[PDB]
């Protein structure tokens, strides 16, 4: 249903120019969608920049731009600024009904690249008692705020059970996240060798543990 | 200046309904757009619906996925907009947003919370994270707390009551099966733990509960 798509992630440096796109699955993104821009930061902060297709609500700085690049919409930030830092939604008329693009979480750096620490702890003696095990593998201080985590039991990658948190803003603007892998008593039981490979800048960080000691 | 002031959302099992009210006060808005719009986790934006606030000229869409359940409305002589929701799902969950609309969105109110959700109040279940014997050998070592199945957020961890505030992670909460779970973890140096306690304090106002869990090497 008049499907709004976005690249989900972007990385500028200040003074750079970065460029936001909006597709429409129906067909080319036209002034007559009416393509808006709104920017939201945390604390459910939401600004309007960008009304039918290039019309910048007052107080947006002059760095904001709105236009079409073919058969999208485009909002341009020429020279960004750390403060750029946020997501950006963007919005189609569709005759009859707005619809919303999944947004595009622009990163401006705004200090250097710190590699994730990473701690993994086993199933509490406690929780076993509930026939349930849960790994707890916490990720912290690393810059940019995006991570890839994979889980191994006994050297094979795992599938199901395994759950990710969308990372958070440290009081140092660095990120941290933490992973669970969801496993029965018996399932612990079973296997000896547990692995948490945290993935960052290309970069990968494993925290290991055996159940052999 | 203006100010848009949202209210009536909470908890409701599946099936029910809620009417929201976002009152507008300011200059007239009679060239402004009342939206709906709802912020998930899951869809980040996504738009309900919207309603023309001229007294003379009452126009309103609505998204597909609300036609025929969600209704709105406006009350000029209360100077508010209304969303009326009945046959809520789980789909249907989030921070409901109220913006004035004319060409861009020029304002928007704080929002509310609707969730829609079966579970009843559930306390957490407090269990220590203790480093294994390969993550004895560090200078600093990294104790942690798991809060598991509680409803509904939020939960609030401190450490040592409060006496232990640098190095600590709080993460977000997950949910699975109708119910909440979290981590905190706190990175001390090697030479207090375990010679000096280390302590968990979790409290979740939902069940008037309070679990103080201490941290002791595995």
């Amino acid at each position: 249903q008049a499907v709004v798509t976005q690249e989900s992630a972007l990385t500028t440096s200040p003074g750079e120019t970065v460029t936001l796109t909006c597709r429409s699955s129906t067909g080319a993104v036209t002034t007559s969608n009416y393509a808006n821009w709104v920017q939201e930061k945390p604390d459910h902060l939401f600004t309007g920049l960008i009304g039918g297709t290039n019309n910048r609500a007052p107080g947006v700085p002059a760095r904001f731009s709105g236009s079409l690049i073919g058969d999208k919409a485009a909002l341009t930030i020429t020279g960004a600024q750390t403060d750029d830092e946020a997501i950006y939604f963007c919005a189609l008329w569709y005759s009859n009904h707005l619809v919303f693009g999944g947004g595009t979480k622009l990163t401006v750096l705004g200090q250097p690249k710190s590699s994730p620490s990473v701690t993994l702890f086993p199933p509490s003696s406690e929780e076993l008692e509930t026939n349930k095990a849960t790994l707890v593998c916490t990720i912290t201080d690393f810059y940019p705020g995006v991570v890839t985590v994979d889980w191994k039991v006994d050297g094979t990658p795992v599938t199901q059970g395994m759950e990710t948190t969308q990372p958070s803003k440290q009081s140092n603007n660095k990120y941290m996240a933490s992973s669970y892998l969801t496993l029965t008593a018996r399932a612990w039981e079973r296997h000896s060798s547990y692995s948490c490979q945290v993935t960052h800048e290309g970069h990968t960080v494993e925290k290991s543990l055996s159940r052999a000691d | 200046e203006v100010k848009l002031e949202e209210s009536g959302g909470g908890l409701v099992q599946p099936g029910g309904s809620m009417k929201l009210s976002c009152v507008a006060s300011g200059f007239s808005f009679t060239n402004y757009w009342m939206n709906w719009v709802r912020q998930s986790p899951e869809k980040g934006l996504e738009w309900v619906a919207e309603i023309s606030l001229k007294s003379s000229n009452y126009v309103t869409y609505y998204a597909e996925s609300v036609k025929g359940r969600f209704t709105i409305s406006s009350d000029k002589s209360k100077r508010s907009v209304y969303l009326q929701m009945n046959n809520l799902r789980a789909e249907d969950t989030g921070i409901y947003f109220c913006s004035l609309w004319q060409t861009w969105f020029a304002y928007w109110g704080q929002g509310t919370l609707v969730t829609v959700s079966s579970a009843k109040t559930t306390p957490p279940s407090v269990y220590p994270l203790a480093p294994g014997s390969a993550a004895q050998t560090n200078s600093m070592v990294t104790l942690g707390c798991l809060v598991k199945g509680y409803f509904p957020e939020p939960v609030t961890v401190t450490w040592n009551s409060g006496s232990l505030s640098s190095g600590v992670h709080t993460f977000p909460a997950v949910l699975q099966s109708d119910l909440y779970t979290l981590s905190s973890s706190v990175t001390v140096p090697s030479s207090t733990w375990p010679s000096e306690t280390v302590t968990c304090n979790v409290a979740h106002p939902a069940s008037s509960t309070k679990v103080d869990k201490k941290i002791v090497p595995r």
